[PDB]
């Protein structure tokens, strides 16, 4: 989530 | 808050279509400025909005009119254009979704009637 | 003949890695998280360099190819495996970025099979 956002990484 | 034909259209046609788009995912949830390391985000964006919040508002009959739902989309898209650079990838994603948003709204029933 | 030199050239396998394997992966829809080194500060990633001691990314593999860093295709394959496994090690198995890594590795393994 967050990591892609960083959005991908953080889902 | 109401259920109307137009708000039904926004939930079952506009949000349904946008949610499946390949570029929709950055708009699924509110920007978490701490987690994503965007420390100026809330000094620049005073009224956050995202498509997950829009979807919940439709689901909880929050809106009195589809006019308000469309404003929420406008806020989400223009927040993206204000915070980010015109050549950032997320801006090109927002433009793709706003293009589909526009084509779906054009086919919305013109008269709003409460269910 | 005082200097029987000849121009540096890649092996056929190394040329294949560059023009086929990396080209195909770079063009994949899910490759973009792997274009640049992980920036643990910018991306707010706890303990990244504690856990991942040999960072690797496709941008580095691409440039090592274009700058003739490699002398054998096996080194390039090792860098690819380091990239994939770092992502498997650090992230949770359900995370999208892992499924993205897995999709790229499948195409990587498929392309390496096609190799001379």
């Amino acid at each position: 989530e967050a990591l892609l956002l960083a959005k991908l990484y953080h889902f | 808050g109401r259920k109307t034909n137009q708000l039904q259209y926004m939930q079952n046609v506009v949000v349904k279509t946008l949610w499946k788009h390949q570029f929709a995912w950055p708009f699924y949830q509110p920007v978490d400025a701490i987690k994503l390391n965007l420390p100026d985000y809330h000094k620049i964006i005073k009224n956050p909005m995202d498509m997950g919040t829009i979807k919940k508002r439709l689901e909880n009959n929050y809106y009195w009119s589809a006019s308000e739902c469309m404003q929420d989309f406008n806020t989400m898209f223009t927040n993206c254009y204000i915070y980010n650079k015109p050549t950032d990838d997320i801006v090109l994603m927002a433009q793709a979704l706003e293009k589909i948003f526009l084509q779906k709204v054009a086919q919305m029933p013109q008269e709003e009637v409460e269910l």
